[PDB]
RNA sequence: GGUGAAAUUCUUGGAUUUAUUGAAGACUAACUACUGCGAAAGCAUUUGCCAAGGACGUUUUCAUUAAUCAAGAACGAAAGUUAGGGGAUCGAAGAUGAUCAGAUACCGUCGUAGUCUUAACCAUAAACUAUGCCGACUAGGGAUCGGGUGGUGUUUUUUUAAUGACCCACUCGGCACCUUACGAGAAAUCAAAGUCUUUGGGUUCUGGGGGGAGUAUGGUCGCAAGGCUGAAACUUAAAGGAAUUG
């Protein structure tokens, strides 16, 4: 749970939420 | 017309008769109308000037340079291109030079070149944007445009022709020792696929 | 100083600028020293140089071009040549090399 | 498998007249066989020697000097000046901490047309009565100290021929003359012309060489 | 008013060819239509002819130069390198 | 808790210093933090000089020292003999030997 | 009355070099390196290997006529070590006690006014 | 060659090493420090031009013009983005030789982008003194950088001067340091982190248990990577700070 990487993951897996809410148009 | 670089019309008096012989050079970046140009072994080292290669120090940047002496210019004539001199061998005078393509090469130290860089550099940095822009490009060059892929023809017309899908079928890298009618594709290629260099 | 020996000249003295005024300044011998910009053509330069020998008027060549000399005399236009007529209370007439 | 040394021959080296001890040593070259001109394999070589050897005394035990082989008069190699440098120990021992280094260079051309770069070194020293431990210069003194040094270094070349420069270097004369110009600006201790490098040479003129043979 | 946010001169092209390509020629169309100062008469009156042909309005010197600007960075450097070399054969 | 008043090491009043490279490790380290030590030694170890004394021509020849300045990162410096962990109250001392 | 060559050792780690040449440097005479007197693949740097190297070196220096030698020891340098390998001392001593006349030694290891990046990454060679 | 030791690689077309040269691009060693400068980010080769700045000096000048600041602006390491140059070195990716139970890690050889640069973006770092700025006051001591003042003072010896260097003494201003607390603090420690329950000199920002979460949503900036602003359901009795003994 190194913050640097609990936070890389937090972004890796939040642009994914952004890029999948645009499929749903 | 049809040349990226511009040309310099340069006039000299005739040494052996009372007239003018005008010469048609390729313009090096920086020479201007009304400039004086100096041509020959003792001519000084400034852009515009033609000198034999053995008479220019190692590092000089030159264009329109001869392969054999007196051929009047073979290497490095297109816009923005030049050759660097890398060294000398005054025993049987030869001069090593690097060409635009990155090829090194040795040529007779009497081979003349013009100091500086061919004008018009950077031409190929602008997107053509439009078929027509390239229509008129080859309008003034030769009937080589446009190009239909062989894969879109019938097998009567091209090694790549035919088939119920558009596909090449055998490998597309062709032996160098192939024969006319068979050399379509990547002739004598030695690798292939996207580079790492 | 170096360059502002011209700031002296415009206040404490009289000057004229441009080519065909500094031949009228020179055929009449009443010009003590002229300054020539760097980019004024060579043919122009040797004409003002010949008027120098005939008027016993010595000459200075300038680091910048005609765009730079204009601002050097606080003018807002290009000036290829300038003629000094009186230093008056300046420092330039004597002190040069 | 052939012992390539038996095909090789010795040539003794004589230095310029400007040096006390002229005959130095010997070198080696393959013998002049068919189209092989060992003369050409000889000229162009260079060798560096401590000034202790050229002048016998050891107060120039630093200061190596290079020398290059020009025309050979048959089995003797007459050589000409090529360049001088401070051995790295002498150099690295002058750069003690807690004191300011000063350096300058200037590329000048000599009476005989020789263009060359010459390097000066100098370290500020403490004044005798000092109580603070460092004796640093002040960057305006350094600029001033730098300015005067380049003027004398330039004035001595072109106010001297190259051979004259050899004549005026072995005595370390210009160190004093630089010491006699910066005395009023800051103390300074290790004033030295640290290096001399030959950048270009004129047409041969073998006459100048044979002036250095006796 | 400000006529447009970013397209600038490439408004003529409208919506076609892709924005990045349009942005790529905007750069060079500004360069090539610019008025360059004259190295001879000091006037901002040099404008491109054909590619590589730069010529001043009044003083009418013509300079062979870049395809879209009057002096490519490469030729500026080359002028440096030759000077550095010339300044040495001069010594 | 803050272990040293020098924070890491000896930089007060600039903000950024510049990096050097450990001679053993190659690691980047700010110059003010590096552990510095001079290897001032002769080119001869214990003995081997009077085994070379009569081996030399040149009656009068001094002994040239071989100079080289060394920078250590913290980790290397600790792992060699260069510095050692010190007590709490012993860390405030700048006596070399 | 005595004659001269120049020594030129290279005290690297992983190896030490000993080869002498005309005071010119151009024409050289027998090179022998520390990895010719061992074949363990590792200890080519070792002092023992350097001794056997100088001893086999000086013998060839006698066979042609080198009375004496000036020496120029040299670490790797560049951006790499500046501190000379362990088989430098051993070769030099194994050269005096070998019977050549000497004097005028310099450390010629190359050092930059510095420049160009060092290998390792900024976290250093970590093991 | 490289390494703990190896191997990948190179080599009788002579490598490695030597000597003589040449090119290219980055860097600015040693000198380099409890030293300087800058609003901060940061700035170390020479010289030239260009504007700028603090401190000091001052029986010059205006006279309250000032402190701190929602809104709004400039600058902002490294990496990253777009285009041209440049591309020696190092080198995310990658490729490989090892090591390993595995080892697309550490170590070894390569190596793309990158590293430099111009023209545009980006706006963030343990961007740290983890200490807002202005003002006032309250201990002891020795150094140092700048500027000034003083002395039959040492050398400069140019004869003595006079400067520069130095010495001693003062002082204004700055980077810091030592001792100590009389005071502060949970303590580590602190000359401010003091002049506070004996609680008020002026002002700006931020925090209110731990998670969830800098997430969701709206807005906005960005080409993008992302930045700025920013919840709630829900869950939990501790997380946490400093020190003590083992
Ligand atoms: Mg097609
Ligand atoms: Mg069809
Ligand atoms: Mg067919
Ligand atoms: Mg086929
Ligand atoms: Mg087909
Ligand atoms: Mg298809
Ligand atoms: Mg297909
Ligand atoms: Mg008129
Ligand atoms: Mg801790
Ligand atoms: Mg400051
Ligand atoms: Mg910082
Ligand atoms: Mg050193
Ligand atoms: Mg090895
Ligand atoms: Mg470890
Ligand atoms: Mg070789
Ligand atoms: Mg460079
Ligand atoms: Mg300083
Ligand atoms: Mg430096
Ligand atoms: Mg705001
Ligand atoms: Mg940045
Ligand atoms: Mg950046
Ligand atoms: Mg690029
Ligand atoms: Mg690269
Ligand atoms: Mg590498
Ligand atoms: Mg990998
Ligand atoms: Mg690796
Ligand atoms: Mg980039
Ligand atoms: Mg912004
Ligand atoms: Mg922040
Ligand atoms: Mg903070
Ligand atoms: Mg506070
Ligand atoms: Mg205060
Ligand atoms: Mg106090
Ligand atoms: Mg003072
Ligand atoms: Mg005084
Ligand atoms: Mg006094
Ligand atoms: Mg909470
Ligand atoms: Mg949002
Ligand atoms: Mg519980
Ligand atoms: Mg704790
Ligand atoms: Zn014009
Ligand atoms: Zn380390």
């Amino acid at each position: 749970m190194r913050a640097k990487w609990r936070k890389k993951r937090t972004r890796r897996l939040k642009r994914k939420r952004r890029k999948v809410r645009a499929r749903s148009k | 017309s049809g040349r990226g670089a511009p040309l310099a019309k340069v006039v000299f008096r005739d040494p052996y008769k009372y007239r003018l012989r005008e010469e048609i050079f390729i313009a090096n970046e920086g020479v201007h109308t009304g400039q004086f140009i100096y041509a020959g072994k003792k001519a000084s080292l400034n852009v515009g000037n033609v000198l034999p290669l053995g008479s220019v120090p190692e590092g000089t940047i030159v264009s329109n340079v001869e392969e054999k002496p007196g051929d009047r210019g073979a290497l490095a004539r297109a816009s923005g291109n030049y050759v660097i001199i890398i060294g000398h061998n005054p025993d049987e005078n030869k001069t090593r030079v690097r060409l635009p393509s990155g090829a090194k090469k040795v040529i007779s130290s009497d081979a003349r070149g013009v100091i500086g860089v061919i004008a018009g550099g950077g031409r190929v940095d602008k997107p053509l944007l439009k078929a027509g822009r390239a229509f008129h490009k080859y309008r003034l060059k030769r009937n080589s445009w446009p190009k239909t892929r062989g894969v879109a023809m019938n097998p009567v017309d091209h090694p790549h022709g035919g088939g119920n899908h558009q596909h090449i079928g055998k490998a597309s890298t062709i032996s160098r020792g192939a024969v006319s009618g068979q050399k379509a594709g990547l002739i004598a290629a030695r690798r292939t696929g996207l580079l790492r260099g | 100083s170096i360059n502002q020996k011209l700031a002296l000249v415009i206040k404490s003295g009289k000057y004229t600028l441009g080519y065909k005024s500094t031949v009228k300044s020179l055929r009449q011998g009443k010009s003590k020293l002229i300054i020539i910009a760097a980019n004024t053509p060579v043919l122009r330069k040797s004409e003002l140089e010949y008027y120098a020998m005939l008027s016993k008027t010595k000459v200075y060549y300038f680091q910048g071009g005609n765009n730079e000399l204009g601002t050097a005399v606080g003018k807002l236009f290009r000036v290829g040549v300038v003629s000094i007529l009186e230093a008056g209370d300046s420092d330039i007439l004597t002190t040069l090399a | 498998v052939v012992d390539p040394f038996t095909r090789k021959e010795w040539f003794d080296i004589k230095a310029p007249s400007t040096f006390e001890n002229r005959n130095v040593g010997k070198t080696l070259v393959n013998k002049s066989t068919g189209l092989k001109s060992a003369s050409d394999a000889l000229k162009g070589r260079v060798v560096e020697v401590c000034l202790a050897d050229l002048q016998g005394s050891e107060d120039h035990s630093f200061r190596k000097i290079k020398l290059r082989v020009d025309e050979v008069q048959g089995k003797n190699l007459l050589t000409n000046f090529h360049g001088m440098d401070f051995t790295t120990d002498k150099l690295r021992s002058m750069v003690r901490k807690w004191q300011t280094l000063i350096e300058a260079n200037v590329t000048v051309k000599t009476s005989d047309d020789y263009v060359l770069r010459i390097f000066a070194i100098a370290f500020t020293r403490k004044q005798a009565n000092q109580v603070k431990r460092h004796s640093y210069a002040q960057s305006s003194h350094i600029r001033a100290i730098r300015k005067v040094i380049s003027e004398i270094l330039t004035k001595e070349v072109q106010g001297s021929t190259l051979a004259q420069l050899t004549s005026k270097l072995i005595p370390e004369v210009i160190n004093k003359e630089i010491e006699n110009a910066t005395k009023d600006i800051f103390p300074l201790q290790n004033i030295h012309v640290r290096k001399v490098k030959l950048l270009k040479q004129p047409k041969f003129d073998v006459g100048a060489l044979m002036a250095l043979h006796g | 008013a400000k006529r447009t946010k970013k397209v600038g001169i490439t408004g003529k092209y409208g919506v076609r060819y892709g924005s990045s390509l349009r942005r790529q020629v905007k750069k060079l169309e500004i360069q090539q239509h610019a008025r360059y100062d004259c190295s001879f008469c000091g006037k901002k009156t040099v404008k491109r002819g054909a590619a590589g042909i730069w010529t001043c309005s009044c003083c009418k010197k013509t300079v062979a130069g870049g395809a879209y600007t009057v002096s490519t960075a490469a030729a500026a450097t080359v002028r440096s390198t030759i000077r550095r070399l010339r300044e040495m054969v001069e010594a | 808790p803050k272990k040293r008043a020098s924070n890491g090491r000896n930089k007060k009043g600039r903000g950024h210093v510049k990096p050097v490279r450990c001679v053993n490790c190659s690691k980047s380290i700010p110059k003010d933090k590096a552990i510095k030590r001079m290897a001032i030694r002769n080119i001869v170890e214990a003995a081997a000089v009077r085994d070379l004394s009569e081996a030399s021509v040149y009656p009068e020849y001094a002994l040239p020292k071989t100079y080289n300045k060394l920078h250590y990162c913290v980790s290397c410096a600790i792992h060699a003999r260069i510095v050692r962990v010190r007590s709490r109250e012993d860390r405030k001392n700048r006596a070399p030997p | 009355s005595q004659v001269f060559g120049v020594a030129r050792i290279y005290a690297s780690f992983n190896d030490t070099f000993v080869h002498v040449t005309d005071l010119s440097g151009k024409e050289t005479i027998a090179r022998v390196t520390g990895g010719m007197k061992v074949k363990a693949d590792r200890d080519e740097s070792s002092p023992y290997a350097a001794m056997l190297a100088a001893q086999d070196v000086a013998a060839k220096c006698k066979e042609v006529g080198i009375t004496a030698v000036h020496v120029k020891i040299r670490a790797t340098g560049g951006t790499r070590t500046k501190t000379p390998g362990p088989g430098g001392q051993a070769a030099l001593r194994a050269l005096a006690r070998s019977g050549l006349r000497i004097g005028r030694i310099e450390d010629v290891t190359p050092v930059p006014s510095d420049s160009t990046r060092k290998k390792g990454g900024r976290r250093g060679r970590r093991l």
